[PDB]
C-alpha cells in the first residue's frame, strides 16, 4: 500500500500484471468510443482478437495465452459473473481447468 | 501451473 515497502524486480512484475490487468479489464468495459488511451485501444485489439482466435487455448496462441494470464489474476479479485474480461469469464467459471470456450 | 507468463505486458508495455 505505502510507506516502507520495496518492490523487487518479481514484484514490479506483478506491478506490471496489475497495471495490464487493469489494461485488460478497462478495454474489455471501456464503453467511450472516443477515448484513444494507448493502452486501451492496444488493449481493445489484444481483447477482440481473443474473440475471433481459435488456437487461443490449445497451447498455440501466445497472446490469448498472456490474456488468459491477465485476466486470471484478476480471475480471483473479480467477482462479476458478467464480467466485461474475455478470459476473466472464461477462467473463474471454469475455475479448475483454464481453456475458454468449452 | 499457478500464472502462465504474461507476455502481453510486455506485447502492451505502457510507456510515457
Ligand atoms: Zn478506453
Ligand atoms: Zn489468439
Ligand atoms: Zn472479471
Amino acid at each position: 500500500s505505502g510507506g516502507r515497502a520495496t518492490q523487487s524486480p518479481g514484484d514490479s512484475r506483478r506491478l506490471s500484471i496489475q497495471r495490464a490487468i487493469q489494461s485488460l479489464v478497462h478495454a474489455a468495459q471501456c464503453r467511450n468510443a472516443n477515448c484513444s488511451l494507448p493502452s486501451c485501444q492496444k488493449m481493445k485489439r489484444v481483447v477482440q482478437h481473443t474473440k475471433g482466435c481459435k488456437r487461443k487455448t490449445n497451447g498455440g496462441c501466445p497472446i490469448c495465452k498472456q490474456l488468459i494470464a491477465l485476466a486470471a489474476y484478476h480471475a480471483k479479485h473479480c467477482q462479476e459473473n458478467k464480467c466485461p474480461v474475455p478470459f476473466c469469464l472464461n477462467i473463474k467459471q471454469k475455475g479448475s481447468e483454464f481453456p475458454a470456450g468449452n | 501451473g499457478m500464472y502462465p507468463d504474461p507476455g502481453l505486458l510486455s506485447y502492451i508495455n505502457e510507456l510515457c
